[PDB]
């Protein structure tokens, strides 16, 4: 009955009996975790015995049941460390990920790679499993090396080991190897540690950002379809106007990607088919456990998940990737509209978004936005009723306080976008 | 069975996640 954190040091919320939104959930934590007010949209709710995400709208009424704060929308090579991979920014008027949130992504990381919910890639062969395994504990060392240089302490003050520091299914699988093995495995971490504090850590000057960055890298490298979700499907349907696929007789996988959109394949015993990349999507509609996916060109994706809730984890995805590449305004399905976004157009209110696109947006026409500091006012401060910042008269909605007191342009850019 | 014989008696390499410039 409560939110948890990856952060070490961030207590969890306990809810009391009451109401509740996922939205305003997600709003208090990107408050705790000092989360950025335009990356707060990168996270949302993950329910962790059901396995299913919540969408913005969803209404939680309270037993036991605990939820994961965590950031739901990846687009790989946000660091751009890597050559053979697309760049990733954002437009100006620049990079996708500040350090608060890249905090958290690295707690993130953390959680995942021990909890196997970034289970390590299969190995082509022998050699390449061994390979991923030195990888792991070079995982293990980069993680403790970075709380190493956190508590500004050194290797004679830290006492610990690489057991709780890799995926649980790879310690339980040391553990059952012979004593022998054991004992190299543990020295070689204990040389690979070693040599990393005392010569690279500052041969090289290498910083806790360069670290995590790394860390998050090789989870990318490293693990399954890292910043991916993956669903299972026993019905497809692939139409256009003159085709109609269906795929049946869960044998099929639709894949969401933040850099590729949507995609989809038969479930191996090879390669993954693309549908569509978001921008191109005009509208999804949900009945029952079916999501019933529209491109732009009058193709359809269909599929039938297992229930309800699926299919709105599933589209609640898609609505935030459309979000964060296509129009930061608009939604693709009324199901798993973000009360927020709805008030916000209803009320023709922008987004927060950088000044510049606010003076040109009034050069070339008031208009209303969002603070780029804090959740709690509107660039007139709203509380728990609405009014100006020196105002005394709580107006009951922001609609009323308008009324005794320009909008936002479709697939209109901004620093709210992701250029991909 | 060997208690050697397995792909951790190699020649230790350091990771290539621990590669810095």
């Amino acid at each position: 009955v409560e939110v948890i954190f990856y952060l070490s040091d961030r207590e969890p919320l306990r809810l009391g009996s009451g109401e509740y939104t996922a939205e305003e959930l997600c709003i208090r934590a990107a408050q705790a975790c000092r989360i950025s007010p335009l990356c707060h949209n990168l996270f949302a709710l993950y329910d962790e015995n059901t396995k299913l995400w919540y969408a913005p709208n969803r209404t939680i009424t309270v037993m036991s049941l605990r939820l994961h704060y965590r950031m739901r929308f990846y687009f790989t090579n946000w660091h751009g460390t890597n050559d053979n991979e697309q760049s990733v920014w954002r437009h100006s008027p620049t990079p996708l990920l500040d350090a608060s949130s890249l905090e958290y992504l690295f707690a993130q990381g953390q959680y995942d790679l021990v909890k196997c919910l970034a289970p390590i890639r299969d190995p082509k062969t022998e050699q390449d499993g061994h390979d991923i395994e030195n990888e792991c504990l070079g995982m293990a060392v980069l993680a403790i090396s970075h709380y190493a240089m956190m508590k500004k302490m050194q290797l004679p003050e830290l006492p610990i080991s690489y057991k709780r520091y890799i995926p649980e299914t790879l310690n339980k699988s040391i553990r059952q190897r012979n004593l022998l093995t054991r004992m190299r495995i543990n020295n070689v971490f204990k040389d690979f540690l070693k040599e990393f504090n005392n010569k690279t850590i500052c041969d090289s000057s290498v910083s806790t950002h360069d670290l995590k960055v790394k860390y998050l890298a090789t989870l990318e490298t490293l693990t399954k379809h890292y910043g991916a979700e993956i669903f299972e499907t026993s019905m497809l349907l692939i139409s256009s106007e003159n085709e109609m696929n269906w795929f049946h007789s869960l044998y099929y996988e639709v894949m969401v990607t933040g850099n590729l959109g949507i995609q989809w394949r038969h479930k191996p015993n090879e390669e993954w088919n693309n549908f569509s990349f978001f921008p191109e999507i005009t509208h999804i509609v949900i009945k029952e456990s079916v999501v019933s996916i529209n491109k732009q060109d009058n193709k359809k994706m269909e599929l039938k998940l297992s229930s309800h809730e699926e299919a709105l984890s599933f589209v609640s995805l898609v609505d935030g990737y459309f979000r964060l590449t296509a129009d930061a305004h608009h939604y693709l399905c009324t199901d798993v509209a973000p009360p927020l976004i709805v008030h916000n157009i209803q009320n023709g209110c922008h987004g927060p978004i950088c000044t510049e696109y606010a003076i040109n947006k009034l050069r070339q026409e008031y208009v209303l936005r969002w603070s780029c500091t804090d959740f709690d006012n509107i660039l007139i401060e709203v509380q728990k009723r609405y009014s100006l910042h020196g105002s005394d008269r709580s107006f009951p909605s922001l609609g009323d306080l308008m009324s005794h007191l320009c909008q936002p342009k479709p697939r209109e850019i901004s620093n709210l976008l992701v250029a991909t | 069975k060997t208690l050697m014989g397995n792909p951790w008696f190699q020649r230790a390499k350091m990771p290539r996640a621990l590669d810095f410039s």
